[PDB]
């Protein structure tokens, strides 16, 4: 339920989203 | 070379320059705004290599009406590169293409 605001990539954990987001 | 590469990898080839085409009227590359304000200068190419698709296609906020998008990232570096666009009506031409973000590619466009 967690969507990257930059790319639209969807994640099932908030922690996954945080790591991915900060790679942008 | 002939090629556009993943910027992070530097030498992972994503597409070749002959694959660039004008889907829009503004040209092969234009700036688009995503639903959170982020600007992506998106280059349309018929074909891209070395990308992993994430999830399933979606029409929400599609910059190209009649096409749905699927997130695409480098198979080597997992960097975000762009999106695969797939037609939702059988008459769209083409039926698929890729939008690659300028900031993710080398050489620097
Ligand atoms: O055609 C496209 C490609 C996808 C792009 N996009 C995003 O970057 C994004 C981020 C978060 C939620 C939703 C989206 C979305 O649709 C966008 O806005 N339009
Ligand atoms: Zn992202
Ligand atoms: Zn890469």
């Amino acid at each position: 339920s967690f969507v990257c605001s930059v790319c639209g990539h969807r994640f099932t954990t908030k922690g996954n989203l945080k790591v991915h987001f900060h790679r942008h | 070379c002939t090629s556009l590469c993943c910027k992070q990898c530097q030498e992972t080839e994503i597409t070749t320059k002959n694959e660039i085409f004008s889907l829009s009227l503004c040209g092969p590359m234009a700036a688009y705004v995503n639903p959170h304000g982020y600007v992506h200068e998106t280059l349309t190419v018929y074909k891209a290599s070395n990308l992993n698709l994430i999830g399933r296609p979606s029409t929400e906020h599609s910059w190209f009406p009649g096409y749905a998008w699927t997130v695409a990232q480098c198979k080597i570096c997992a960097s975000h590169i762009g999106w695969k666009f797939t037609a939702t009506k059988k008459d769209m031409s083409p039926q698929k293409f890729w939008g690659l973000t300028r900031s993710a590619l080398l050489p620097t466009i």
